[PDB]
Order: C-alpha cells, then sequence, then structure tokens
C-alpha cells in the first residue's frame, strides 16, 4: 500500500501569487504521479501526468516536478479559476490519492455580522427548540462560535454549516444551530452565542433570555 | 469531446443491492480500460475498481472486494458497478473514469472522469420538511440591516429548494448547505439581510419546495417583539 | 493480469 501525503492542506493566496504544493509517497513511485484539480460540485480534472507532462488545454502556468518520493505542483501566477482543491495520485501500484490541498482566495479582512434567532413558538410547542447564530459575509473563514447557557459552555447538539467562498466578494457566511428539547430549554434562562474573529477587536456576544422573546 | 455520465445513484437501505451505470461518448469505448472511483468526506478519494477493454480482467479495492462487481456492455457504451451488501461506509459520490491511452509507458492512470452519481446508504424514510421562521428582532439587527430567515428542519431525502418572494427577491440571500443530524434527517437554513426600515412595509415570504415529498410551504417571516 | 499495465485494446 502506497500512501500519498500532501502539504499544505489549506492555502490562502491572492491572485497573481506563486503557489507550490508538495506531495510525498510512502515509497518510490518513480515518475508515475498525476495531479488533479477539483472544484466544488465538479469532478476532478487531470492537469499533469507522469509528474511533469501538462495535459492538453491546461495553461502553461501549471508545472510539476519530482521523482521517486518527493513531487511538487507549481502555479506560477494564480488565476481566479485556479482556486480549487488539488489532489496528487500515484499509478504504479493500484491508484491512491493524497488528501487534497485547498487553495482559497485571500482578500481583505472582513468582520462578521452576528445575528441570533430564538426558537419559534411553533417549534417550541412541538417539544424542540432550535437556536440559530448567524455570521454573515466575513473573511477569513476561521470564525469560532460557542454557545454559552448561563455562561456555561455547550458540547454536542451543536452543528455548524458554512457556505462556499462567495464568487462576488470572496466572503464566507456561517450558521450554528443549537437543538435542545423544550424540557432542557426551560431549565435555563440566558442563551448566548459568542463569536471570535480577526475582524472583531473584541469577542461579540449576542444573547436573549428565555421568555424575553 | 470525451464525456462520461454516471447514473443509478440515490438513497438505499443497508444490506441491499444497487447497480450504477456509466455512459461514454466521444471516444471508442470498446478500446479503453475503465475505472470506478468514489469520494466521501470520511475516506477522501478512493479507487474502487478497474475493468479491461474487453471486460475480462477486473481488479478491486480491498474495501469493496467480494461485495462489488464491475462489468461493461461495449455494445451499449455502458460501464456498470454492481454494489451488494451495501453499508453506511459506502455512502459517497461515485465517479467513472477512462484509462489513459496506450503509449510506451508500462504504468497507466486515468485522464477523463464523469460528473459522478451520489449513493446514500440510510434507513430513513421520505419525510417532508418543517419550515420554522427565523424572526427578525433587536438581536438580529446590525446597523441599519436586519437578518431574517427560514429554518427547514427534519427532511429526507435531499434536496430542498428555497426561494424568497416567489423569486422576486434575489439579493442578500444565503441558503446554507444541509447538515445531517444524528436522527438521519437533514436540516438547512436560508437567511436574507434586508434594511431594517422595510420590515414594516415589506412582506418577506420564503418558498420551500421538497420535491421528494411534494411539500411546498410558503412561510411569512414576521418580526418578534424583542 | 497486473492492475497497472495497459488496460486498452492494443
Amino acid at each position: 500500500d502506497i500512501q500519498m501525503t500532501q502539504s499544505p492542506s489549506t492555502l490562502s493566496a491572492s491572485v497573481g501569487d506563486r503557489v507550490t504544493i508538495t506531495c510525498r509517497a510512502s515509497q518510490s513511485i518513480a515518475s508515475w504521479l498525476a495531479w488533479y484539480q477539483q472544484k466544488p460540485g465538479k469532478a476532478p480534472k487531470l492537469l499533469i501526468y507522469k509528474a511533469s507532462s501538462l495535459e492538453s488545454g491546461v495553461p502553461s502556468r501549471f508545472s510539476g516536478s519530482g521523482s521517486g518520493t518527493e513531487f511538487t505542483l507549481t502555479i506560477s501566477s494564480l488565476h481566479p479559476d485556479d482556486f480549487a482543491t488539488y489532489f496528487c495520485q500515484q499509478f504504479t501500484s493500484y491508484w491512491t490519492f493524497g488528501q487534497g490541498t485547498k487553495v482559497e482566495i485571500k482578500r481583505t479582512v472582513a468582520a462578521p455580522s452576528v445575528f441570533i434567532f430564538p426558537p419559534s413558538d411553533e417549534q417550541l410547542k412541538s417539544g424542540t427548540a432550535s437556536v440559530v447564530c448567524l455570521l454573515n459575509n466575513f473573511y477569513p473563514r476561521e470564525a469560532k462560535v460557542q454557545w454559552k447557557v448561563d455562561n456555561a459552555l455547550q458540547s454536542g447538539n451543536s452543528q455548524e454549516s458554512v457556505t462556499e467562498q462567495d464568487s462576488k466578494d470572496s466572503t464566507y457566511s456561517l450558521s450554528s444551530t443549537l437543538t435542545l428539547s423544550k424540557a432542557d430549554y426551560e431549565k435555563h434562562k440566558v442563551y448566548a452565542c459568542e463569536v471570535t474573529h480577526q475582524g472583531l477587536s473584541s469577542p461579540v456576544t449576542k444573547s436573549f433570555n428565555r421568555g424575553e422573546c | 469531446q470525451v464525456l462520461l455520465v454516471e447514473s443509478g445513484g440515490g438513497v438505499v437501505q443497508p444490506g441491499t443491492s444497487l447497480r450504477l451505470s456509466c455512459v461514454a461518448s466521444g471516444f471508442s469505448f470498446s478500446t479503453y480500460g475503465m475505472h470506478w472511483v468514489r469520494q466521501s468526506p470520511g475516506k477522501g478519494l478512493e479507487w474502487v475498481a478497474i475493468i479491461w477493454y474487453d471486460g475480462g480482467n477486473k481488479f478491486y479495492a480491498d474495501s469493496v472486494q467480494g461485495r462489488f462487481t464491475v462489468s461493461r456492455d461495449n455494445s451499449k457504451n455502458t460501464l456498470y458497478l454492481q454494489m451488494n451488501s451495501l453499508r453506511a461506509e459506502d455512502t459517497a459520490v461515485y465517479y467513472c473514469a477512462k484509462a489513459y491511452r496506450t503509449s510506451l509507458d508500462k504504468k497507466y492512470g486515468m485522464d477523463v472522469w464523469g460528473q459522478g452519481t451520489t449513493v446514500t446508504v440510510s434507513s430513513a424514510s421520505t419525510k417532508g420538511p418543517s419550515v420554522f421562521p427565523l424572526a427578525p428582532s433587536s438581536k438580529s439587527t446590525s446597523g441599519g440591516t436586519a437578518a431574517l430567515g427560514c429554518l427547514v428542519k427534519d427532511y429526507f431525502p435531499e434536496p430542498v429548494t428555497v426561494s424568497w418572494n416567489s423569486g422576486a427577491l434575489t439579493s442578500g440571500v444565503h441558503t446554507f448547505p444541509a447538515v445531517l443530524q444524528s436522527s438521519g434527517l437533514y436540516s438547512l437554513s436560508s437567511v436574507v439581510t434586508v434594511p431594517s426600515s422595510s420590515l414594516g412595509t415589506q412582506t418577506y415570504i420564503c418558498n420551500v419546495n421538497h420535491k421528494p415529498s411534494n411539500t411546498k410551504v410558503d412561510k411569512k417571516v414576521e418580526p418578534k417583539s424583542c | 493480469a497486473n492492475p497497472n499495465v495497459d488496460p486498452n485494446a492494443n
């Protein structure tokens, strides 16, 4: 079994930057290495074959190098269409892939707008209370969200969902949903979601006391 | 142009069987080896099987050996993957891929892939969504902008379509990708940012459509007094 | 019958 490992796992670069992705094989694969590009909702597309040979139609700004165990994929000047996830693949013993390298668009820091939505009266009657914390149009992607109930943190029953990077302004948006039964909901009073991000000088807390809404 | 199109995916119960299909055009299908590859968040990109041009030689990944069988009908330009004893770890997008053309090389990869078909192994039943309002309030305002939305909870299977004001409202909308709850059902949220000054003179209706259950809900989002 | 050899017609 030949295992392919890539580095970096995620990279943030601006248009026109030179980017280099490295791939390492557990044993020598000579030059039987291929590089693929994959965009969200789309199939992988072959860019480079046998380590160095560019496929037809692939722009010359892509190049690959290496032999044996160490291989590199280079994009000389990033284009908006090049922001995607890139996989390496060995084809000497079966076909195994690296874990992928996501290249995301670097833009100016944008602080998130924070909104909290208390559960509806309709849902509370059904014995379920879903609290939603919304972070809108922010960059970078790594905003942190914590649910504090009476200044006590919560674990489990909290799922996050984040949009793809917006095509127009390269921002992200994120929602965190805390689902708890009405019985556990009535047990406490203060429900809050605290947000931390580089765009914010200090942590932002949006809260509501149960019964206030 | 070389083109491959997978079909046959969908929601399936554990321990049952399912046959996928891959249709080829733009090249001489009968003269090429063909691959099946699958992609899941849990296991990444994972090769599944290869079949020789003539349908004779077949090789499989250990993860699928003895349960999956690859075949082809060169008269129908169609590649097949029969999946048996399906389990939850088989949930993935299944791609079909064409072997690289013959050269002096002794080792061969793949060049063109198809769009992929989604196989979801789950015990859940088809359920319509419950649309709950995400009401605008003092806690959902930032500056002169207010956020509001619709929580579409406990539906199955995918997908759900969400529009606002029957499609007349197209700006400021973020409809989030669905998340799989521990119940096996799906829940997503659609939010829109509007001027706070409009909440008294503008009606905001989310139109949620889940075709599998023929549930079409038009929920008017009204502000909360908080 | 080696998996990575030429899988094509010629």
